[PDB]
């Protein structure tokens, strides 16, 4: 059903959503931290190359060829990372160093935020900079798709807490008669305002009842939502928006790929009916085919200009073995 | 070049990619979209 264009179009999508994610990513603390404990693991054997990186991918950038499982004189797993492990290091190190660069700007705005003033033009200037480089880089080094997941989790995981502490504030509020509407107005943007509850007070006799009789919840909430804007080095709103970044990339990633996986069902049937005598059904042929053809589409390079079906046959192929 | 990126890619408009995905200028078609990810120019490139 496909043509190669539509093959492309699919591949730049897919693409655009994984930097749109990135994007987003590289906002957070968390993200780095967790990219610096996975330099750490690999300095130390706790964990291999191949849970970081996308090393069928990487290895195939070496020559600039299609992406192949790993193995009759193809190059093994550790083959591979052999070949790999230096480059990736010294990349996991440079991003190292550009992430320290980027955190100082981090801490510089939420401490900035957190006094009730912003950034300096120069310090910001210098933040998109930084931001623009790291991203650009972190693409040099080809996650691992489940570590870009695990990310995605993370950050999403921070948000539902946030959600919970201003669910909270917000019924609070109801029973002083502030509406939901009142209250986010009076809320988003000023989450880590050291001098809101006094603000707020200028607002009439029901908001000053509000953060007067109620006190206690009040300022430990916001302690509590304030120390989410501390564990992920961003203010309160740009976390909002880092998540809603996160989403849009995701789902496009995510719809792309599956238009991929449905038009090439057919190719995934024809191979699975290689293997029908061997122990499975001919729906868990299938099903294992589409996971193999799932791991072709993430890793497939639509620059290098080889054809996708017959470079998607050997991972479809892959993953029906392996479950056989 | 046309009227959309990933963040302003609204639904029913065209998913149509528009030059490489690491360019600053990148953007997608967003013409409105019919029965698809794609306008009908963008869905004839795309299909068969
Ligand atoms: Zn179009």
């Amino acid at each position: 059903l496909l043509s190669r264009e539509g093959e492309i179009a699919i591949a730049k999508r897919i693409e655009a959503g994984r930097d749109t994610m990135i994007r987003g990513l590289c906002e957070s603390a968390l993200t780095f931290e967790a990219i610096m404990v996975w330099r750490e693991e690999l300095g130390t054997g706790r964990i291999l190359l191949r849970e970081v990186i996308d090393l069928e991918g990487t290895y195939a950038a070496i020559n600039g060829v299609a992406a192949q499982p790993a193995a009759g004189a193809g190059p093994t797993v550790s083959a591979m990372e052999g070949e790999l492990r230096e480059g990736v290091m010294a990349i996991l190190d440079a991003i190292a160093s550009e992430f320290e660069a980027f955190r100082k700007l981090q801490d510089k705005l939420v401490g900035s935020r957190l006094k009730g003033e912003d950034l300096s033009d120069a310090d910001r200037k210098a933040y998109e900079g930084l931001s623009a480089t790291i991203i650009q880089h972190l693409k040099t080094l080809k996650l691992n798709n489940n570590r870009i997941e695990a990310l995605v989790e993370q950050l999403y995981a921070i948000n539902k807490r946030l959600i919970g502490l201003e669910g909270r504030l917000l019924r609070l509020a109801d029973s002083y008669g502030i509406s939901r509407g009142e209250f986010l107005k009076a809320y988003f943007g000023s989450e880590l305002n050291p001098t809101w509850s006094e603000q707020v007070k200028a607002m009439g006799v029901r908001w000053t009842k509000f953060v007067e009789n109620d006190s206690q919840s009040v300022t430990d909430i916001r302690s509590e939502i304030a120390a989410l804007a501390t564990e992920t080095g961003v203010p309160i709103d740009d976390y909002r928006r880092i998540v809603q970044t996160v989403q849009k990339g995701e789902r496009e990633a995510r719809q792309a790929k599956k238009e991929m996986v449905e038009a090439n069902l057919r190719l995934v049937i024809s191979i699975a009916k290689k293997y029908t005598n061997r122990g499975l059904q001919f729906l868990d042929l299938i099903q294992e085919g589409n996971i193999g053809l799932m791991k072709a589409v993430d890793k497939f390079e639509y620059r290098r200009g080889y054809k996708f079906s017959t470079y998607a046959t050997w991972w479809i192929r892959q993953a029906i073995t392996r479950s056989i | 070049p046309g009227s959309a990126t990933v963040l302003t890619l609204g639904a029913h408009m065209c998913k149509w990619p528009i030059g490489d995905p690491s360019s600053e200028g990148f953007t997608f078609c967003g013409r409105r979209s019919s029965e698809g990810p794609y306008c009908v120019e963008h869905a004839r490139v795309a299909y068969q």
